[PDB]
Formats: C-alpha cells, sequence, structure tokens
C-alpha cells in the first residue's frame, strides 16, 4: 500500500524506494 | 537633494517622452499559459 | 546544409551579425564611391566590441556618423545578446541543470566583466554626485563616536615601538597565515614561489623584517595595484583579491598587531560576535539559554510581546567613506597607521585588462579589512542602540560585562531592547515589551504608514520548515508590532551609511 | 456504526479476493458510547479516541466544524 | 539523377492538412465579417474593464 | 602501501593513471566477477 | 523551562549541496582516492558543525543519501562501468590500510 | 631593481610590440616578469609621464587636493597629471619646505 | 564620406564636508 | 508508473477530523473521486459479479 | 540635528565662516561622447 | 500634374507596447483581428492581443533572430521563419511546432503563403527562393536566379504570382508552375527591400533607397515614381484606401497616396525612454484587418499603434 508514504518514483533518486513499517512501532 | 545612487533617475519617464493622450503598457510576464491553446479545437 | 546546433551557435550569430552590417550600411548608406572600405567598418565594428567589453569609451576621432550610428547600433545588438545569455546559464547553473564544464568558465567570465562594469560607474558616480553623506550625518556620527570612547576611558593604540617586546611573535603569527595557504605546495607558479621566498627570508633575519616593514607603514601612501576574480558558489560568486607579497606581509603584521592592541585595550564590548571565546554552536547556545534567563521573559499575563528582529546591514563594505573612516579611524590609532590603513583601500584593480580605482567602499580582501569591518559594526551599534543602552550592556568600563549580562535587574529591565549580538554584518535584536508601549509604538507607526486595507498581514514572511502547528501566527496586532519594530529599527540607520 | 461503514465493502472483497461482498442499509440509531459533557477528557487531536470519548470528541469535532 | 538516400525526418509524417473549421474562423466568416465596429466595441469594453480596474 | 625535469601540458594535467591502475588490480576478483547482468565473455589475449 | 528545537537551515544545506558539486565537477582529473578524500572533509565539517540538527532535518537526510552516491557513482563512471556487483559495498568503505577507498558513510540510514 | 641595459631592452620591445602583450616582452627578458614589465613602463619609462618641475598652479592645486581627500594618493594624481609616487613626494616636500 | 583605419568631475561638497569636520 | 503530472487548507484542519478508521490507497483507488480531488484522467472500476 | 553643543556649535560657525571654493570649483561625422559614455560606464549617459 | 489627391486624415500615435527584449522584426495579424503576432530578434514568437495590447503568450522554439512570421487563413498554422536557416509550422491548437522545412543554406529572410493552395515561398540569403508543400515539407521548386541575398518575397493568385526583391538591386517576376523568371526589373539603384501589391488594382510597388516605384501587372511595367523618403526603407504596406505607408530605417514612416503619389503626412516617432537616437528604425508595418489601426515594430524594441484621427477636416489639413 502506497499510503502517503514512499517516492513517487524511485527513478532518480539513488535507492529502489523501498518502504516498510516501523516494527519498533509501539 | 543629494541623490544617493540607488535612485539616480536618468531617462526622462514615459509619459514625459510620449505624452499626456498615449497610453502605454508595459507586457514583461504573460497571462494565459502555455497549454491552454490559442485557436480551440471543437468536439 | 547543416544545422546550426550548439557549439556553432555563436560563430553563427557573427556570420549574420557581419553579414548584416555588411548589407546595412557598407553597401546601402555608402557614397564612398570608390571601394566603400567595409573591411575597414568591420575592423572598427570588432573593436567597438572589444571596448564595450573592456569598459572603454571608443571614440574614432573622424568618422561619418550614419557609420558611427551602425556601428554603435549593432554593437548594442551584441550586448543585449550577451547579457541575456549570461541571465540564462546563470540561472541554469543556479538551479543545476548544467554540467558542461566550459559554460560554468564562460559564465563566471562573463559576470566578471558586468560587476566591474557596474563597479567603475559606481565610483565615477561617486565622485560626480559627490560624498553621499551629508555634512549633519557626519558630524553627528563623529561626535556620538568621540563621547562612546571618551565614556569607556579607552586608551588609543599608539605606534608599534622601536623596542617593543613582542614584535617577533607577531610576526611569527603573521607568517605561519600566510604560509598556511601554501600548505600543499603544488605546481604553485612565479608568484607563489616569490611570496614564499619573502616568507622564508623574512622567517631567517627577523629584523631585517620588521625595520622594512615599519619603514612601511612610516613613510608609504602609494601602493601598486591589485587584481581580482571571483569564486563561484555557485549560488553566488566571492571576489577574491590579489595583493603584492611584499605589502602582504606588511598587512599581515599590522593585522596582528591591532588586534592584539586592541583586545588588550578593550575596544570591541562584548556584542561584536565572531569572538574567540567560543565556537558558533556555542553561540547559538548562549543565545537561547540568554533569552531564557530574561526575567520573567515567558509570561504574557499583563499583555507583553517578545519580539526578536534579525536582519543585515546591506551594504556595509561598499558605502564605508574614505574620508569619514580616515578620521574615524584617527580618534583610535596613531595617524601614521591610520593613514597607511586608509590609503592602502585607494588602489587600482584589475582584471584581465580592465583597470579601474577605488575611491568608496573598502578592499575586503586586505589583511587589516576584519579590524575596519568591526570597527565600523561598532559605530552602527551605537547608531542602533544609542549611547544610554549600549553603556548599559557595556557595562561600567572600570567592571565589563560578559557576553549577554547585566549588572542588576533594575538596568536590564529599564529598556526594550534586552538582547543584541552582531555577527560580522548580521543583526540579531530581542526586544521585550510591555502592553503599552507596544501600543503606542503601533499608534505612531500607523500614524505614518497607515495600513487600512489589513495588507500588513500580506509582505509578512514566516519560515515554511515548521509545521504550521510551529509557524509564526499572523493576527492583527502581532503583524502590526512586528512591523512597527521594524520600522522603528530602520529609522535609526542614515541611509548614506548602511541600510536594512 | 455509520461511523465504520466506511470502505469496509472495498475491505472485505481485498482481503477475500471478492468471494465475499458486503451489502449495506441503515437499520436503526444507537447511544454512542461517549459522554457529550466532559471537560476533564481531552483530545490527542488525531489518535484515535478511545469508546469512553467517541460523542465528546464527535460533539467538540461537530460543534468546531458548525456550532461554535 | 535522383538519388537514393533518404532520412528518418522525411518519412511521412502529418498528412492531413487541418482545415479551418466553421467555428474557428473561416474564409467564409472573414468574407462577411464588419470589423471596425467589432473592434471599436471591443476596445471600449477593455476600456471599461481597465476603468473597473482603476 | 608505499608510505628539474620539464613537462609538456599534457604531463601538467591529466590524471595519473597509475594509482587507479592498482586499485583496480587490488579490488580485481570482485571488480572481475563471473556472476553478472548483461555482458558479453572474451578471452584475455594469450 | 523551555525547549529548542533546532534545524539545519535552508542555505547551509544548499550551501553543502554545492560544494559537493563542485568536487564532482572538478573531479577528471583527481584519482579516485581525493576524490574521496574531498568527500570525507566536506562530510566531517557539516556533521561537527551542526551535529543534531541533522538528525532532526528530514531534508539532510535525503540530500545527503543523494550526494553520497553520487559520489560512488562517479567512480564507478571513472572506471568504465555501473554494475551494482562488481563494485559492492566492500570496496569503497574499507579503510585505507587494507587498500580500500575509505569512504565515511551517513547514507545507509532508514529515512 | 631595473639596469640600464634592461630598461632600453624593455623600450624597444614594447615599441615593437605593442603595449598590451605583456607576456612576450616578458620573455625576452632574464628574470622578469609581466606584472614588473608593465608598471615599470607604466611609471617609469612610459613617456607621457613627465619628470619636470612643479607650476605653481599644479602645486596649489596639490596641496587644496591632500586637503580635500587625505591621503588618497592614486585618486588624487590623475587629477593634476603627474603619478602617485610624484604626487606624494612632491607634497611631503612642500610639507617640510614649510616645516 | 571618407573612413579612417581603426588600430575628472568633482563636486564642491566634497570641500565643505572635509573642512565641517576640521571644525 | 511515473507520476503523470508532477499551501494551506481547511478541511485538512486537525482540529475538525475524526480518524476512526485511517484512509487508504485501497479506499482511493475503489472511489475514485469520493476520495480523491483533482481525479483526472481516470477510470472508475467496479464489479459486483 | 539638535544632538549635542559640538553640533549646534559647529554647523553655526560652518554656515558663518564657509565661503565658495576655488581649485576644485574650476576643476570639476558627430563628436563621440554618445559612443564613449555607451561602451563605458564611467560617464553621464547622453543618449544623442 | 495630376488630379488631386483625396484628402486623408491624418493618424496619431495612441499606444506603445513594450515587452520584447530585442530588435522587433516582423509583425501580423489574425485573420479574425483578435490578435497580432510578433517575432523579434531575442527568439521569441509572442501574441498579443489586439484590443487591449495584452500579451497572451510567448512561444519559444527557434535559435535565432526570427525574421519573418505569418498565419495562414485556411489552417490553425502559424508559419515562423528564422536566420538559423530553420522554417518552422506552429501548430495552434496545442500551440506547438509540428511541421519544419528543411533545406536552405543561409538566414531565412522572409517567408509568404500562397491563399488558394497549400504551399510556401521562403527567401533566403544564399540568393535562392523555395517553394514547399505545406504538407509534405518537399521543395517542389528552387526559384534561382538572383546574385544576392533576397530580400523580400511575395505571392498573389494572379499572374504573375511570385515577386521577389533582391540586394542586387534587382526585381523578378517568376512563374510558379514553370518555376522560372518571367521578368527582370533593373530599375532601382540600391537593394530592394520591400514590395507590395494593392489589395484591388492588379499593381504593385517596390522601394528601395533611391525612391518608390509603382508597376503594373503581368509584365512589369513602368508607372510612376514616388520620392522624397530618402533613407534606407524596409517597410511598405497599403490600405484598402489608397493609403501606402512607407516605414524606414533611420525611424521615419511617411504616408503617401497610392494612386497620385502625393506623400502627405511624415511621422517621426521618439524612442522608447534609454534608448540611443540611432536605435530608432522601423522593421514592421502591418493594417489590421479592418484597415483602422495601423501597427509597426521597432528597432528600439517597441510596438507602436497609430490610430486614425477622427476630428479633422481638409480646412484643419489642407491638401498641397
Amino acid at each position: 500500500m502506497y499510503n502517503g508514504i514512499g517516492l513517487p518514483t524511485p527513478r532518480g533518486s539513488g535507492t529502489n524506494g523501498y518502504v516498510q513499517r516501523n516494527l519498533s512501532l509501539v | 537633494e543629494v541623490v544617493l545612487h540607488e535612485d539616480k533617475k536618468y531617462y526622462p519617464t514615459a509619459e514625459e517622452v510620449y505624452g499626456p493622450e498615449v497610453e502605454t503598457i508595459v507586457q514583461e510576464e504573460d497571462t494565459q499559459p502555455l497549454t491552454e491553446p490559442i485557436i480551440k479545437p471543437v468536439k | 546544409a547543416k544545422t546550426v546546433t550548439k557549439q556553432r551557435v555563436e560563430s553563427h550569430f557573427d556570420l549574420e551579425l557581419r553579414a548584416a552590417v555588411m548589407h546595412d550600411i557598407l553597401d546601402m548608406m555608402p557614397e564612398g564611391i570608390k571601394q566603400n572600405k567595409a573591411r575597414t567598418i568591420l575592423q572598427h565594428l570588432s573593436e567597438a566590441w572589444r571596448c564595450w567589453k573592456a569598459n572603454i569609451p571608443w571614440k574614432v576621432p573622424g568618422l561619418p556618423t550614419p557609420i558611427e550610428n551602425m556601428i554603435l547600433r549593432y554593437v548594442k545588438a551584441k550586448a543585449d545578446w550577451w547579457t541575456n545569455t549570461a541571465h540564462y546559464n546563470r540561472e541554469r547553473i543556479r538551479r543545476g541543470a548544467t554540467v558542461d564544464k566550459t559554460v560554468c568558465k564562460k559564465n563566471l567570465g562573463r559576470l566578471t566583466r558586468l560587476y566591474l562594469k557596474a563597479e567603475q560607474e559606481r565610483q565615477h558616480n561617486y565622485l560626480k554626485d559627490g560624498p553621499y553623506i551629508t555634512a549633519e550625518e557626519a558630524v553627528a556620527v563623529y561626535t556620538t563616536t568621540v563621547h562612546w570612547l571618551e565614556s569607556r576611558r579607552f586608551s588609543p593604540i599608539p605606534f608599534p615601538p622601536l623596542s617593543y617586546k613582542h614584535d617577533t611573535k607577531l610576526l611569527i603569527l603573521a607568517l605561519e597565515r600566510l604560509k598556511e595557504a601554501y600548505s600543499v605546495k603544488s605546481r604553485l607558479n612565479q608568484s607563489q614561489r616569490e611570496e614564499l621566498g619573502l616568507i622564508e627570508q623574512a622567517y631567517d633575519n627577523p629584523h631585517e623584517a620588521l625595520s622594512r616593514i615599519k619603514r612601511h607603514l612610516l613613510t608609504q601612501r602609494a601602493f601598486k595595484e591589485v587584481g581580482i576574480e571571483f569564486m563561484d558558489l555557485y549560488s553566488h560568486l566571492v571576489p577574491v583579491y590579489d595583493v603584492e607579497p611584499l605589502e602582504k606581509i606588511t598587512d599581515a603584521y599590522l593585522d596582528q598587531y591591532l588586534w592584539y592592541e586592541a583586545d588588550k585595550r578593550r575596544l570591541f564590548p562584548p556584542w561584536i560576535k565572531p569572538a574567540d571565546t567560543e565556537p558558533p554552536p556555542l553561540l547559538v547556545y548562549k543565545w537561547c539559554q540568554g533569552i531564557n534567563n530574561l526575567q520573567d521573559v515567558w509570561e504574557t499575563s499583563e499583555g507583553e510581546c517578545n519580539v526578536m528582529l534579525e536582519s543585515r546591514f546591506e551594504k556595509m563594505y561598499e558605502k564605508i567613506d574614505l574620508t569619514l573612516l580616515n578620521r574615524l579611524l584617527r580618534l583610535i590609532v596613531d595617524h601614521n597607521i591610520a593613514d597607511y590603513m586608509t590609503a592602502k583601500n585607494n588602489v587600482v584593480i584589475n582584471y584581465k585588462d580592465m583597470n579601474h580605482t577605488n575611491s568608496y567602499g573598502i578592499i575586503r580582501g586586505l589583511q587589516f579589512a576584519s579590524f575596519i569591518v568591526q570597527y565600523y559594526g561598532l559605530v552602527m551599534d551605537l547608531l542602533v542602540l544609542g549611547l544610554h543602552r549600549a553603556s548599559e550592556m557595556a557595562g561600567p568600563p572600570q567592571m565589563p560585562n560578559d557576553f549577554l549580562s547585566f549588572q542588576d535587574i533594575a538596568t536590564e529591565a529599564a529598556h526594550p531592547i534586552r538582547l543584541f549580538c552582531r555577527y560580522i554584518d548580521r543583526i540579531h535584536i530581542f526586544f521585550r515589551f510591555t502592553a503599552d508601549e507596544a501600543r503606542d509604538l503601533i499608534q505612531r507607526y500607523l500614524t505614518e504608514h497607515p495600513d487600512p486595507n489589513n495588507e500588513n498581514i500580506v509582505g509578512y514572511n514566516n519560515k515554511k520548515c515548521w509545521p504550521r502547528d510551529a509557524r509564526m501566527r499572523l493576527m492583527k496586532h502581532d503583524v502590526n508590532l512586528g512591523r512597527a519594530v521594524f520600522w522603528d529599527i530602520k529609522n535609526r540607520l542614515p541611509r548614506s551609511v548602511t541600510t536594512v | 456504526p455509520a461511523i465504520d461503514s466506511f470502505g469496509f465493502e472495498t475491505d472485505l472483497r481485498t482481503h477475500t479476493q471478492g468471494q465475499a461482498f458486503s451489502l449495506s442499509v441503515f437499520h436503526h440509531w444507537q447511544i454512542v458510547p461517549g459522554d457529550p459533557l466532559d471537560k476533564s477528557i481531552v483530545i490527542r487531536p488525531l489518535e484515535p479516541q478511545p469508546a469512553p470519548h467517541l460523542a465528546r470528541e464527535f460533539m467538540i469535532k461537530t460543534r468546531r466544524r458548525k456550532g461554535l | 539523377q535522383l538519388s537514393k538516400q533518404y532520412s528518418s525526418r522525411d518519412l511521412p509524417s502529418h498528412t492531413k492538412i487541418k482545415y479551418r473549421q466553421t467555428t474557428q474562423d473561416a474564409p467564409e466568416e472573414v468574407r462577411n465579417r464588419d470589423f471596425r465596429r467589432e473592434l471599436e466595441e471591443r476596445e471600449r469594453a477593455a476600456a471599461r474593464e481597465k476603468n473597473r480596474d482603476r | 602501501w608505499e608510505k628539474w625535469k620539464k613537462l609538456t601540458n599534457a604531463q601538467r594535467s591529466g590524471l595519473n593513471q597509475i594509482p587507479n591502475r592498482r586499485f583496480t588490480l587490488w579490488w580485481s576478483p570482485t571488480i572481475n566477477r563471473a556472476n553478472v547482468y548483461v555482458g558479453f565473455q572474451v578471452q584475455l589475449d594469450l | 523551562t523551555a525547549q529548542c528545537f533546532l534545524r539545519v537551515d535552508d542555505e547551509s544545506m544548499q550551501r553543502f549541496h554545492n560544494r559537493v558539486r563542485q568536487i564532482l565537477m572538478a573531479s577528471g582529473s583527481t584519482t579516485f582516492t581525493k576524490i574521496v578524500n574531498k568527500w570525507n572533509t566536506a562530510l566531517i565539517g557539516l556533521m561537527t558543525y551542526f551535529r543534531e540538527a541533522v538528525v532532526n532535518t528530514q531534508e539532510l537526510l535525503d540530500l545527503l543519501v543523494k550526494c553520497e552516491n553520487k559520489i560512488q557513482t562517479r567512480i564507478k563512471i571513472g572506471l568504465n562501468s555501473k554494475m551494482p556487483s562488481r563494485f559492492p559495498p566492500v570496496v569503497f568503505y574499507t579503510p585505507k590500510e587494507l587498500g580500500g577507498l575509505g569512504m565515511l558513510s551517513m547514507g545507509h540510514v532508514l529515512i | 631593481v631595473w639596469r640600464n641595459t634592461e630598461d632600453e631592452i624593455l623600450k624597444a620591445a614594447v615599441m615593437k610590440y605593442g603595449k598590451n602583450q605583456w607576456s612576450r616582452i616578458a620573455s625576452l627578458l632574464h628574470r622578469k616578469s609581466a606584472k614588473q614589465c608593465k608598471a615599470r613602463w607604466y611609471e617609469w619609462l612610459d613617456p607621457s609621464i613627465k619628470k619636470t618641475e612643479w607650476s605653481r598652479e599644479e602645486e596649489e592645486k596639490l596641496l587644496h587636493l591632500a586637503k580635500l581627500m587625505p591621503t588618497q594618493w592614486r585618486t588624487i594624481a590623475p587629477i593634476i597629471g603627474r603619478t602617485a609616487a610624484q604626487c606624494l613626494e612632491h607634497y611631503e616636500f612642500l610639507l617640510d619646505k614649510a616645516a | 564620406w571618407k573612413i579612417p583605419p581603426c588600430i575628472v568631475h568633482i563636486n564642491e561638497n566634497f570641500a565643505k564636508l572635509a573642512e565641517a569636520l576640521y571644525i | 508508473f511515473e507520476p503523470l503530472v508532477r499551501d494551506w487548507n481547511e478541511f485538512n484542519d486537525i482540529n475538525k477530523i475524526i480518524i476512526r478508521q485511517p484512509i487508504r490507497t485501497e479506499y482511493k483507488i475503489a472511489f475514485p473521486y469520493l476520495y480523491n480531488n483533482l481525479p483526472h484522467h481516470v477510470h472508475l472500476t467496479w464489479y459486483h459479479t | 540635528k539638535n544632538t549635542n553643543a559640538e553640533t549646534r556649535e559647529t554647523l553655526q560657525e560652518l554656515y558663518k565662516e564657509f565661503k565658495g571654493d576655488e581649485i576644485l570649483a574650476a576643476t570639476m561625422y558627430s563628436t563621440g561622447k554618445v559612443s564613449a559614455s555607451f561602451t563605458s560606464t564611467a560617464m553621464v549617459p547622453e543618449t544623442t | 500634374t495630376m488630379p488631386k489627391p483625396q484628402w486623408h486624415p491624418p493618424w496619431k500615435l495612441y499606444r506603445v507596447i513594450s515587452g520584447h527584449l530585442g530588435w522587433v522584426r516582423c509583425i501580423a495579424v489574425e485573420p479574425g483581428n483578435q490578435w497580432f503576432v510578433t517575432g523579434s530578434a531575442d527568439r521569441t514568437i509572442k501574441i498579443w492581443d489586439l484590443a487591449s495590447g495584452k500579451l497572451k503568450l510567448s512561444l519559444t522554439g527557434h535559435i535565432s533572430t526570427v525574421r519573418g512570421v505569418i498565419v495562414s487563413t485556411r489552417s490553425p498554422y502559424l508559419f515562423s521563419c528564422g536566420e538559423d536557416k530553420q522554417v518552422k509550422c506552429w501548430d495552434l491548437e496545442y500551440n506547438k511546432v509540428i511541421r519544419h522545412y528543411h533545406g536552405h543554406l543561409s538566414a531565412v529572410y522572409g517567408l509568404d503563403l500562397h491563399p488558394t493552395i497549400d504551399v510556401l515561398v521562403t527567401c533566403s540569403r544564399d540568393s535562392t527562393a523555395r517553394i514547399w508543400d505545406v504538407r509534405t515539407k518537399a521543395s517542389v521548386h528552387t526559384l534561382s536566379g538572383h546574385t544576392n541575398a533576397v530580400a523580400t518575397v511575395r505571392c498573389q493568385a494572379a499572374e504573375p504570382q511570385i515577386i521577389t526583391g533582391s540586394h542586387d538591386t534587382t526585381i523578378r517576376l517568376w512563374d510558379l508552375v514553370a518555376g522560372k523568371t518571367r521578368v527582370t526589373l533593373t530599375n532601382h539603384k540600391k537593394s530592394v527591400r520591400a514590395v507590395v501589391l494593392h489589395p484591388r488594382h492588379y499593381t504593385f510597388a517596390s522601394g528601395s533607397p533611391d525612391n518608390i516605384k509603382q508597376w503594373k501587372f503581368p509584365d512589369g511595367s513602368f508607372i510612376q515614381n514616388l520620392s522624397g523618403h530618402n533613407a534606407i526603407i524596409n517597410t511598405l504596406t497599403v490600405n484598402s484606401d489608397g493609403v501606402l505607408v512607407s516605414g524606414a530605417d533611420n525611424g521615419t514612416m511617411h504616408l503617401w497616396d497610392w494612386r497620385t503619389g502625393y506623400n502627405f503626412q511624415r511621422v517621426h516617432a521618439a524612442v522608447q525612454p534609454g534608448s540611443l537616437d540611432s536605435e530608432s528604425g522601423i522593421f514592421a508595418c502591418a493594417f489590421d484587418q479592418s484597415e483602422s489601426r495601423l501597427l509597426t515594430a521597432e528597432a528600439d524594441k517597441t510596438i507602436k499603434v497609430y490610430r486614425e484621427d477622427d476630428t479633422a477636416t481638409e480646412e484643419t489639413h489642407p491638401v498641397s
């Protein structure tokens, strides 16, 4: 889910733009 | 009337060079963005 | 039939400019029946362009008018093209579109020429429209500096004595500072090889040197010429001045000497702040921690208002005035040193082939120019604070204060201006107003600059980096206090000296 | 609740690969678990309020839009 | 002496001419129009606009 | 690791290739591996 | 009695970015290790000045990711390939005693 | 410094090549560089620099300026037509004759 | 129509300034 | 895909909202016009097969 | 400017004793002032 | 002498538009009279509203001075022509270049459109003209035979269809379908940079620094001289009502009677504030389609708009 997180396009950003959720959230 | 170089108007102004009845537009930046066609298409 | 691409754009512009000329007059407003010397009117045209570019008044003595008007018209066409191209590329470079490496250099050279044309004009306008500072403002500034120094009980700085004890320490520091330039010992050049030679021989025989120095300082008032060039920081340029090594050594020494003596005699009060006691991250800490320790600073119960205003002095190094500055230096140093400094700012400044003479501002690439800028900024701290509050901040001359301290709480709370720091020419002031001080300030503001149409809210600029939960909130009373405070501070500074 | 009725269709069809399918109608009103009038209940303004305060917030936000 | 060389740019493209239609401004309506009074109208309308402007 | 005469233009400028050359020789079983994406195989000369 | 929230200024981010830009621009006449010595100097000069304003500025963290990986990419382009498996991290971050290049990193954070 | 021989080699070079090609003239000279060449020509060997005695109006103007614009010799000099080193020495010389 | 072949001001308030300062 | 084209609002005021279930992109695609401003060049696909 | 006695008495004595000046007073095809002032910013602009 | 000329009212300056950043070199009016179009030596093509003079839009495609623009009566097309040797076809429904005619070998000094067929004529400095097929971008004919820059070209539906005036000081009337020169008029002594055709009189005029000349179709026979305007003549433009405007290159613009050859008015405008006086000069003139307004495009980066004077009479302005 692109829930308003991440990049529009991970194209010219120097990353793969991969997103994850902060596992230590609580 | 000591005229700090920041102001220093040479160059008589427009109204004074042309006169009181001729209008004077100055159009730098334009209206009407590029994507709005001049001639429109029909539908 | 090949296109015009990117490498033939300048070449093609000139093919067609000089074709157009040859069509234009040298064959359609002749009557030079013989053989119309078009090959020579084109030579004028190219020298008219070189002279425009070098800022030389080009006039060929006898040359018919139609030809002179044709040439002037076409040089102005080429100059409009050249300048608009410089604008265009500078925007591209500033935001980041080219990496091309000949455009970066062509454009640094184009804007250096344009800056020097603007500058030679500004010096001519000085000598024509006369000292911009009146004979009433100059006298108020002079008299106010005298009252400062006399209430401080300053003790003017004397000529570096003959058997002074510290001079080899001061000269050793000078030369260490100068070698730091050539730390790497690269391919440097002839001129840097020669400067390194001078440093080493004056490192070996430290008294031939000091003899030479004090001789210069005593007799010389006409110096060589300095060269200029720019350092391109991709978002703006920085001037970089190149002075001759002999005088570089005499100034390095004078720099060290003036700063040592000024700090021993306590010339600069504690709010003048690139100071040696802390780094900038520590000043930010001390400012936050000075605000927070003001007395009842966070209370709004009775309707107070704190205002933190911060700005810049907007051209000080460039409307310093060498005659007023000579006299204001004489209040402080030995008339010999005052004259050396002031005559050393007035040199010939030279880039590839353009030359002009500095007469108005200050060369910031001299080595005592730190001293001159901070002393002038002291005078303008005095015009902003007034002598009474500036003397409360600096505390009694027998018992100075530290950076943002006062003596008691009465004196600290006796005025709206609670803190003041002036980095080299950046100004950060902190006011604390009561309800009626604020109301009267805003009254006298509106009386003069009336805002009936609630348009004060529009100009206000905040920080679009915090969330709106954390930015500034523009209510009527707030933005009107902000503007009144600024309007009141910008009125203390004559416009011929500096502005805001 | 009409509150949590939103997008539940998409949530269900997504989780079950469209196998299930939901149709909805209003059926009746009911008491919301909230105490509409308590001042000591404050709003963490974006985190989801637990049941004791649904009507408290409901009032605050609804008037904040409309009732002042 | 017509060569067989060729070009990427001379490939067929844009092969129909858009003719100016009825509503845009066909040479017919230009055959009709009264221009002087129409122009006088619009110029007055603009002057009124920039009057209300200031 | 590894603690006059007058030179023409292209000697007084242009990089020195030797330290690049030896960085590549040192790191070379990585810069020259076999599991690659696209790349067409070739035998060094002799 | 109060808290100060810090951030790096916008014009200081832009000045860092222009400084890296002229590293990359004047590096077709430097050797890999001098490109990385200039990167190391600029990045220490930023981190040791700001030091916790950098943690709180979410726009720096991106600037540093993109700028670090532009420097790495100029070294690849200096050799003649950008294949990501010819150049694992080991060749850039290995200290200079073990023969690597000796980069110092701040772009391997999670943003 | 400078010696009759070099000064004349300079003179000859300049008068041939022209007064903006400083690098080649420097190349003719052994141990002299274009900065020094240019300075020497524009202060001592240029023939529009006059080494004569001061008209009385020259001098009275001199003192008038040196009072108007104190220690700015490069700015003063062209307004009276000698180089700033000449102007400076003669101003101290009038000051000391009246000392 | 023959063509040849190609190849200071000072205000007076400076005075009143300087002498106002000496006074 | 690469993005098709490229200050203050009141409906986004955080004091006036009630987040009981947080919006997600599945909803914003299921109902293009209800859950999105300026929804342009959009196909509204639905199926209750 | 009523700032102090130094300034009041200064301007008094200045407007009293100060009289007009002498040296700088005196010393402050076509011709070519156009072309000169156009390819040189260090001149006052003539446009004719 | 001649009959007595008609009395025409005078024209008075009434607007001065300023937005360009270099010489303004060509100007043209829409068919339907809503907007005119200027092409300038700052390389842009601006499109101005003709009522108010507001700038609606500016197109930037060229690489150098745009030296001529024109707008098609039959299709929603603008054709531009530049010093980069390129001729472009802007389509006005996306505001985009769609077509480009390649093949000249130096700056293209001017360009015209055929009103009946879709063909284009362009004249350039390589001393030739060319006939392009609007739709397949192909050169159907290369009108060669001049011996210098072909300063100007006009085309008409009657015969001959193509008239080019050049810098070797001669005029040629060309047969289009044949594609070769019928008649060669060598009456002018200095380069011919402007020629114009009467809307309803099978006649045409040709200007040069010597004097304007009037001539008669189709074999190009002398009719009369017109003299008085002794300056390099950049434009000639003729009204429906026998007004003939001749705008020159040293700024001055004279107004004449097409028929009797009597110069009744002489205008000398003043340059925009910061201009030299040698930066007065007129590059383009155009009558609007109501033939009520007269626009001019100037060497001081201005568009000067003149209108007809409504309160003058033969007894206010006697005719000589």
